């Protein structure tokens, strides 16, 4: 859902002739963690990572 | 790992769309971590989103 | 003898106080509440368009305020009937709608030179002093040009920001459908809302002959400098053709005795003033008399105001296709609805003067009057680390929390908080070490600890008294 | 010598109360409460069409009824609530006529017609429309065999302009066309009744159903409702001989306490009406006679309600079944409360429970005279609120709403989100005064003289009681 999100609300926020004031390009900076993981039982999860 | 989203529209849809189709948010992806700023220059305050 | 002094000012005391209950009957009607309920509801109550699902009270942009113009208001405002428009078929639209606007001029601020680059135009937050008066969009009519308070008979606001003027650009809407429409779209297209836009108001009024009973309505939105809209309401039933029915004859009988009583008052206090005793204010029997007295004098004089000047009325009656000026007398009445409140509040204290009859109502007043010095020692101490707490709360979270936005928005957080009203579900994530203990602790010494001194101080007080007044029976 | 007397007295009164009990729990069964919640879902929640989502209890506009009176009504009115109808609706209307005001001269030009509020004596009575039988043709309050109502807005009449519907749905729903063709609801019109009858031989439980809309004279709709489930069997099992017994018994134990009651009264020619004991008897006796005689009249009138499951054509008029048997309800209940509260009397003798009913006695009096002083100022903020904020916060709209939206107060149940906004200044100052000397002031007071006269009776109790 994070790449419709930018798609419609983000990138005409960030560029266009409203909302002028930016102060500079934003970033996209992610995490990799290295260790794939399989996907967990879904439903109710013992909250801790 | 960090990306630019462009600095227009046309630029920063076709970089969306190369890594879309390029497996980048697709594996483990722990995190994303968009953040970009803000100035207000009515009445003198910025702000980091 | 004594006993014709203190029952002679029961009985011309009795007599005020139905007076004065007989006119507040008379004021507040049942079939207000209703009227205000059905127009709020057709207002504010409904989506924009069938697709959307933003209504007034929900604005989150100036594109949103576009839809809302040609949307749920034309469709509220003009109704067909089954020429004049009714709006519930029983209130009558009377004159035409208003719309105005107000707004700054480019270049009130100054952007840094170091970023001057990117940054083109700013424009400040609203203030007289920098208030734009130039026309601007193509100058045709009076929706471009400036025009001054004095030539709109209007007046300041104090909105939730600021406190706008009653000058601006203005456009009087039409008495169809099908020319409101168009006007509106008209003002759409040449943009009329630009980025310099502050406030925009839309006024009008309704009569609904059923009950004889005006209503006036204003819708405000104002956009700030930071962006966003803010939106607001007020709609006050008047009563401007009073004198109709008998029941308007015998209340208008009843504000004439109630201004005799006054004058009784007055001179009847003011003969206990240099005749006898004077400097007598360490009483508070008679520092509230002089209260009543001045709300009361005070209440008249606005009455008097707010009824003789009425010309707007009969200048809107004479022609009626302009807009009916019926702002100043929903600011009035306002102001006498709270007098006259607060007027009847203190009437109705002032009866702990003559309850005395027995020994177990005697020991109660001493028992309250006796430990009124201590529970004030006490209301300072508790009240400083109140305000503390509630500064403390202010400076760190009145920036993300809105309950703590302003000081008087921590104070009755605070009040709430010792109702056991609020909880800290969204204290802890504006700060994480900061929001549980600034609970905790406000709860723990503000609600076992020194909240118990009022309870100690006033059981320590009451037994005092009984023991004294039963020991000095005891010798008898 | 008195302790056999007590006993006497015990043990008639455990008798009382056990039958009272069992002859209550008897009549409290759960088949009612399931019943009025499925009618209820069945006639009220279920929206008007298929194409809209305004349901019986979101009326907003005229056209909305009559989309009403042909969609949800007629649907569980004659269900594919396996419940069956008995005789035929009936429909009616209350109007006023085409003037009240004294229309003021300053605008006379621009509007023709008054319709004020709802009066007797602003009441239309000449006929309108196509005359034509009882739908538009005035008929008296007598003649229509009705009654007062007190709804929301004010108290209707039982008189107005009436027509039945018929048993079949393809028929009803052709007289409501008919009546909507014809403009039937004008401007004049201030509210309107539907009502009819239900057996549902499923469970045997009957249902008498109103479904009033009124409509103000500022324009609107405000919808109200009520049901009522009856049951007039009395005869299903040997059970029901058990009530009857225990109905038989509990009338000798009236008579029986009258008859000491007035022996006891002719013991004491007066002043026996200050013990609060000798007191409240009387008030057990005269509710007890008065729930005698009501059941007795609402038992009586029973063969009316048998004679309509004949698949007759008539209203069965069963307005005044269900409103004695809410009355019966409410005796009933003051009744049992009144008798569960009667046996401090007998547990009085334990030595803690007579001092704290010593406690609760010699503090009466000064609760009583603080309970004026506390009570002058809570009217005082009660009043002051309604002038505030009496036109906009739907929780001060009335006096009695000022009220109790104080005691919830106290309780600690505001939202105060709509306080303020009714008013940025009188609003906030209202309610931090209203906290203050209630909460840290006015409420202790109470537990001060409690704490004190509990103190000085113990104190006495253990002085007086050492000299043994
Ligand atoms: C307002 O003035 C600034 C210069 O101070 C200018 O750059 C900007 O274009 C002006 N705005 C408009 C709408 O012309
Ligand atoms: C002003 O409005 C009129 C309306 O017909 C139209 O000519 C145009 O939109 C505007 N400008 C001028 C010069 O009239
Ligand atoms: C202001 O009031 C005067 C009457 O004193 C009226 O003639 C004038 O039209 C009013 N202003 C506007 C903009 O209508
Ligand atoms: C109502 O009465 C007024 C005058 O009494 C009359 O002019 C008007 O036509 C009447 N309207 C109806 C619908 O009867
Ligand atoms: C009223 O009654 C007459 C005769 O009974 C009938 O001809 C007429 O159709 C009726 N009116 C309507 C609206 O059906
Ligand atoms: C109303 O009047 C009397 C009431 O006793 C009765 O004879 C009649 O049947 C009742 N019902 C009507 C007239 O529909």
């Amino acid at each position: 859902e994070l790449w419709p999100w930018m798609a419609h609300v983000l990138l005409p926020y960030v560029h266009g002739n409203q909302s002028s004031p930016e102060l500079g390009p934003p970033r996209l900076r992610q995490v990799r963690l290295q260790e794939a993981l399989y996907p967990d039982p879904p439903g109710p999860r013992v909250h801790t990572c | 790992y960090v990306q630019e989203l462009g600095l227009s529209l046309e630029e920063s849809r076709d970089r969306l769309r190369f890594l879309q189709l390029h497996n980048w948010l697709d594996n483990r992806s722990r995190a994303v971590f968009l953040e970009l700023t803000r100035y207000s220059p009515a009445v003198g305050l910025h702000a980091a989103v | 003898k004594y006993l014709k002094s203190v029952l002679r000012e029961l009985v011309t005391y009795l007599l005020f106080l139905i007076v004065l209950c007989i006119l507040t009957y008379g004021m507040m009607s049942s079939n207000v509440y209703y009227y205000t309920r059905m127009m709020s509801q057709l207002f504010l109550d409904t989506p924009v368009s069938k697709t959307e699902k933003t209504n007034f009270k929900t604005l989150s942009s100036m594109e949103d305020f576009w839809k809302f113009t040609e949307g749920s208001l034309l469709d509220g405002l003009y109704w067909k009937m089954q020429n004049r428009s009714f709006i519930f078929y029983e209130n009558l639209l009377l004159g035409v709608p208003r719309i105005r606007q107000l707004r700054v001029r480019n270049g009130s601020c100054s952007i840094p030179q170091d970023l001057r680059d990117e940054i083109k135009e700013c424009y400040d937050v609203y203030s007289v002093s920098s208030e734009d008066r130039a026309p601007f969009g193509p100058r045709n009519g009076t929706a471009w040009i400036y025009t001054s308070e004095k030539d709109l008979n209007g007046s300041s606001h104090w909105g939730i920001i600021a406190t706008y003027s009653g000058a601006g650009y203005y456009l009087d809407l039409s008495r169809t459908r099908e020319e409101t429409a168009a006007q509106v779209a008209s003002l759409k297209k040449n943009v009329w809302l630009d980025r310099g836009t502050r406030a925009t108001f839309i006024d009008f009024s309704v009569y609904n002959a059923n009950i004889n009973l005006f209503c006036v309505v204003r819708l405000l939105v104002e956009f700030p400098a930071t962006g966003g809209v803010i939106p607001s309401w007020q709609f006050q039933p008047l009563k401007l053709i009073r004198y109709v029915t008998t029941f308007d004859f015998f209340l208008a009988a009843c504000e004439i005795i109630f201004c005799f009583f006054i004058f009784y008052y007055v001179v009847e206090e003011i003969l206990e003033i240099r005749i006898h005793k004077l400097h007598y204010f360490r009483s508070f029997w008679n520092c509230l008399d002089v209260v009543i007295v001045v709300l009361s004098v005070v209440a008249i004089g606005i009455n008097i105001y707010r009824t003789s000047n009425v010309e707007v009325l009969l200048q809107f009656l004479e022609d009626q296709n302009t807009f009916p000026n019926f702002e100043h007398l929903a600011y009035w009445q306002i102001q006498f609805n709270n007098i006259a409140a607060v007027t009847v509040f203190f009437v109705w204290i002032k009866l702990f003067k003559f309850i005395n009859f027995n020994r177990t109502m005697s020991q109660l007043s001493t028992t309250m009057s006796r430990c009124a010095k201590d529970l004030f020692g006490f209301a300072i101490m508790f009240f400083i680390i109140f305000l503390a707490y509630a500064q403390l709360a202010y400076l760190v979270f009145g920036t993300q929390v809105d309950d703590f936005s302003t000081f008087q928005e921590c104070i009755f957080t605070q009040f709430r908080i010792i109702l056991g009203d609020i909880n800290f579900a969204e204290i802890e994530e504006a700060n994480r070490v900061l929001g549980p203990i600034y609970f905790t602790t406000f709860v723990f010494f503000m609600f076992f600890i020194l909240l118990n001194m009022f309870l100690a101080i006033i059981n320590d007080t009451y037994s005092e008294v009984k023991s004294d007044l039963a020991q000095q029976k005891a010798e008898m």
